RNA sequence: GUCUACGGCCAUACCACCCUGAACGCGCCCGAUCUCGUCUGAUCUCGGAAGCUAAGCAGGGUCGGGCCUGGUUAGUACUUGGAUGGGAGACCGCCUGGGAAUACCGGGUGCUGUAGGCUU
RNA sequence: AAACCUCCCGUGGAGCAGAAGGGCAAAAGCUCGCUUGAUCUUGAUUUUCAGUACGAAUACAGACCGUGAAAGCGGGGCCU
RNA sequence: AUUAGAGGUCUUGGGGCCGAAACGAUCUCAACCUAUUCUCAAACUUUAAAUGGGUAAGAAGCCCGGCUCGCUGGUGUGGA
């Protein structure tokens, strides 16, 4: 036989990590450099962009670390946007951008600083900087957390960075993984970015299929068959999003309804039926062997 | 003779606690340090950078300085018959806040309540501390049982 | 009533050509992997010196190449071919994966020519099921749970219902 | 040969064992430990006397030798060849220094290892034998033999313990029959209710 | 009640196995045109929504291991101060105060902040 | 028995130039990419200590840079 | 570092035994593994004292109000 590694000792001598860590969720080695603050800052909060892109949705928060856990200023989710136009692909990039907008504004709205920096209103996709204006309140500053997500070049979070830049954000950024960064040449072309903003890159692929398969062209678009989403009319839609959202970036959350009060849940056996049960495992255990005796 | 080395006879005091190496746990970064902080130094291994010298483990001082990731401390150190006020430059992971001062920040409090308190009232509550008095004059019911006996056991060898 | 999430597939067919001695022998051995599977192979080195075998430390002494999809399947329904569709019970793993080794390459059907000469090759399959992805995915990682698993019966009788493949014993 | 005992009777120095630093030192003169008939059970040897220290001092790896011998010498014409079992539970791991000269003096004085020592405590079990009920005198007779191949002073006890196990002789039989006890080899092995329920069931049927 | 995102404490939260999961969600999953990256679209990146809770995840279970917290061990071991105390010594007792750790035997098995859902 | 390929277990039982100790697991290890903070310049402080030097080191500040999407990190080597 | 028996399996090996032979059996003997068991560590340690080392026990303290800043900044924010 081959000696046992999971024995009494192992256990003994195991330190388990961070739930986080050991769910796999936080990255505490960029945390640490994230989070805290200069010690000569007190309590000056060093607010922080978080974007967590999931399967059927893009999340995007801003918080500041506090000791008893982070603070959410206000928060911006994908699943909002069919109330602004965009019905379907609740994912993509173009989507991203919309959220990172629809942050922005939010922030600036409960701030009173919506009518000064509104940013880039006609969207470009070039290098733009909000700086702040003289005379008036400083322009909110934060920085992005991508989380775990593999930062190369069109990666979804700098969709929401740039959303949230043109929303008039101040994060610090470089024009280098944005979709359109030319890497063997080292350059940035803003109108393949403004395709990628508008949602083109995926248009042209509905319209890839339409004359190769249609069936199949079915198959990958079903939903934007259901919503009547051609390729035509994509660039106008998160244009006329875009509108809608600086226009009414405030948040009305849903009623809260009375609930029933039940449980779905099972609950925790207590130490009377525990130690009870042990006694019939027993009982019965030995009733059944009179029974083969 | 022994040597001069700056960390000798660490092996235990900058060592981890069991089953508490890895990573530092954040709140430690982000808490906030005043200049006349009272600060209980205490060095930890697992960051290299800034470690208090041995002679400092376990004193504690305060606040003078503060800067991005450390801050100045003055602490007592005691060398040969003259105690010395000193300034040491060490990183936030080696520090704590001392609970030692807190205990008489809380006592001000009813202090400076029970003043402005019972004041109007005209009562003359205590403030001070006083020392654990003797204990008063107390009756001691037996009401049924009597006092069990007791008497040393017989010894038997044990081994 | 099976769920149609535990249907057992084919996650990756590793084919490696251990010649064990840099050079052309190697290289040759490398267009072999190439125009048998369709994309340029991996070289891998040695771990240490040892003078038996005639190998030096990182010295490129093999090659090998992984194969999914479908592109797998038919791999795999060629190599079993030329093992008459029949294999042993040590051939399975108890982790639920299998291999077999093949004499020549040419068996495969793959025309010879001189220039390249003619070199055993090894198959090994990794079987898998809807879900493993979890265990190699950065975020959430985590592990697959014992129900979810693949033993090694389950992986015999795979092979069974699916080339009608017999299994002697020895 | 080697010094008289007086010059290493008293825990003088800190332990100091054959380790990595310690390293040159010759093997102990005791090797064997247990003798007699040692593969019985625990129901045939209830009775178990003792050989009790009463100095804190040391005893040579030499005197556990010799004194091992004498009581087996006698227990083999007492008791049989296969009617009791010695256990001596005192192992040298103390490492003992000697000075030897051939003039230097005490110029650079730290000894090399001579032998090897056993640093026995008040009231700790030098020698144990388990043997019969039966042959109750023979082994305090077998002990008081033992005694004079040490330094300092010994008691011989009779242990109300069964055997070498650790559980009264008044408590031994019955703790088998509740199967709280699984004759195991030489000893017993105690088996509490906390393990899962599965391992009840394999020893109640 | 419960989940998601980000957390604080970092096993009462771990590990093994088993059971059950409404709704939302998280996932698995479907693809490779574009972005991006691989020997391989497995991972990574990207575009999706046919299928599924099988797995992850959540909850519960185990005379479970571990861990946490007690009892016991034990006023024991050790120890501050004291004696023209004992003993040939080794060492021990007392006075004055302080006072442990296994084995063995119990109980416990994550709390919680901000923001947003679902059970309308 | 050891060449290479694959899966599984794996709290570090490896590695981090060297003695030993400490420290370290999406790293401080290994592999790549780009680099020269191993640069220029004031003071303060720590260590040995007489509380003198040298050496070594820690916090800053002013520059010039590197790297990274960024927070940051870096003025030699994880620390002694 | 170290004593002793138990229960395991060919996980392998040592002379074999009926086996041409066969993890098939056979008694084995060993290592190996799982539970126990005896004995220890100045350069080992999960635990862990007594004695001991810091600091605090106010007027240089608390509590309001207002100015200054080129520092710090969603924000007469933060700090001084």
């Amino acid at each position: 036989f081959v000696k046992v590694v999971k024995n009494k000792a192992y256990f003994k001598r195991y330190q388990v990590k961070f739930r986080r860590r050991r769910e796999g969720k936080t990255d505490y080695y960029a945390r640490k450099r994230l989070v805290i603050q200069d010690k000569n800052k007190y309590n000056t909060p060093k607010y922080r962009m978080i974007v967590r892109v999931t399967n059927r949705d893009i999340i995007c928060q801003i918080a500041y670390a506090r000791i008893e856990g982070d603070m959410i200023v206000c928060a911006a989710y994908a699943h909002e946007l069919p109330k602004y136009g965009v019905k379907v692909g609740l994912t993509n990039y173009a989507a991203a951008y919309c959220t990172g907008l629809l942050l922005a504004r939010r922030l600036l709205n409960r701030f009173g600083m919506d009518k000064i920096y509104e940013g880039q209103v006609e969207v470009t996709g070039d290098e733009y900087n909000v700086e702040s204006i003289d005379g008036q309140p400083g322009a909110f500053t934060c920085y992005l957390d991508a989380g775990l997500a593999r930062t190369t070049t069109g990666n979804k979070v700098f969709g929401a960075l740039k959303g949230a830049v043109d929303g008039g954000l101040s994060i610090p950024h470089s024009t280098k993984r944005f979709p359109g960064y030319d890497s063997e040449s080292k350059e940035f072309n803003a109108e393949v970015h403004r395709k990628h903003i508008m949602g083109q890159n995926v248009a042209d692929y509905m319209r890839y299929l339409m004359e190769e398969d249609e069936d199949a062209y079915k198959k990958q678009f079903s939903q934007y068959i259901k919503n009547n989403v051609t390729p035509d009319m994509m660039e106008e839609m998160y244009k006329k999003a875009h509108a809608a959202i600086r226009e009414n970036p405030v948040y009305e959350k849903k009623p809260k309804r009375e609930v029933k009060k039940k449980r779905w849940n099972r609950p925790k056996m207590s130490l009377a039926q525990k130690k009870d049960r042990v006694a019939q495992k027993k009982a019965s255990f030995l009733r059944a062997q009179e029974r083969a005796a | 003779t022994n040597t001069k080395g700056k960390r000798r006879g660490t092996r235990y005091m900058f060592s981890r606690p069991f089953r508490k190496h890895g990573v530092v746990p954040l709140a430690t970064y982000m808490r906030i340090y005043k200049k006349g902080d009272i600060v209980d130094i205490k060095g930890m291994g697992t960051v290299q950078k800034g470690m208090p010298h041995k002679c400092y483990h376990g004193k504690t001082g305060r606040v003078y300085n503060v800067t991005q990731h450390a801050v100045g401390i003055v602490v007592n150190k005691q060398v040969k018959g003259k105690i010395l006020a000193k300034r040491i430059n060490v990183r936030i992971e080696h520090i704590k806040h001392s609970k030692s001062r807190d205990s008489f920040l809380k006592r001000v409090k009813e202090n400076d309540q029970k003043k402005k308190e019972a004041k109007e009232k005209g009562t003359w509550v205590q403030l001070k501390r006083q020392p654990a008095p003797p204990r008063e004059a107390h009756f001691v019911r037996t009401n049924g049982k009597e006092p069990e006996l007791l008497e040393p056991i017989p010894y038997e060898f044990m081994a | 009533k099976e769920n149609p999430m535990r249907e057992l597939r084919i996650r990756k067919l590793c084919l490696n050509i251990c010649v064990g001695e840099s050079g052309d022998r190697l290289t040759r051995a490398a267009k072999v992997l190439e125009q048998l599977t369709g994309q340029t192979p991996v070289f891998s080195k040695a771990r240490y010196t040892v003078r038996s075998f005639g190998i030096r430390r990182n010295e490129k002494i093999a090659v090998h190449c992984t194969v999914r999809g479908a592109k797998a399947e038919e791999i795999l329904e060629k190599g079993l071919k030329v093992r008459e569709y029949e294999l042993r019970k040590n051939n399975f793993s108890d982790t639920g994966n299998f291999g077999f080794g093949i004499q020549e390459h040419i068996d495969l059907g793959i025309k010879y020519d001189p220039s390249i000469g003619i070199y055993g090759l090894d198959f090994y399959v990794v079987l898998g099921r809807p879900g493993f992805s979890i265990a190699d995915k950065k975020r959430r990682t985590g592990c697959i749970g014992a129900k979810h698993r693949i033993s090694k019966e389950e992986a015999m009788r795979w092979f069974q219902q699916k080339y009608d493949g017999i299994i002697l014993p020895g | 040969g080697r010094r008289p005992a007086r010059c290493y009777r008293y825990c003088k120095n800190k332990p100091y064992p054959k380790s990595r630093f310690c390293r040159g030192v010759p093997d102990a003169k005791i090797r064997i430990f247990d003798l007699g008939r040692k593969k019985a059970k625990v129901d045939e040897f209830p009775l178990c006397g003792h050989m009790v220290s009463d100095e804190y001092e040391q005893l040579s790896s030499e005197a556990l030798e010799a004194a091992r011998i004498c009581a087996n010498k006698y227990m083999v014409k007492s008791c049989g060849k296969d009617g009791f079992h010695i256990r001596v539970r005192l192992h040298p791991f103390h490492v003992i220094r000697i000075n030897k000269m051939l003039q230097t003096g005490m110029r650079g004085a730290f000894g090399k290892p001579q032998g090897t020592v056993a640093r026995v405590h008040i009231g700790q079990v030098i020698m144990s034998i388990r043997t019969k009920l039966q042959n109750k005198e023979h082994v305090v007779e077998a002990l008081r033999r033992a005694k004079f191949k040490f330094p300092g002073r010994q008691k011989i006890h009779i242990s109300k313990k069964w055997g070498f196990t650790k559980f009264n002789a008044d408590e031994f039989e019955d703790m088998v029959a509740e199967k709280r006890l699984i004759p195991d080899g030489c000893g017993v092995k105690y088996i509490p209710n906390r393990g899962p329920l599965d391992k009840w069931r394999a020893l109640h049927s």
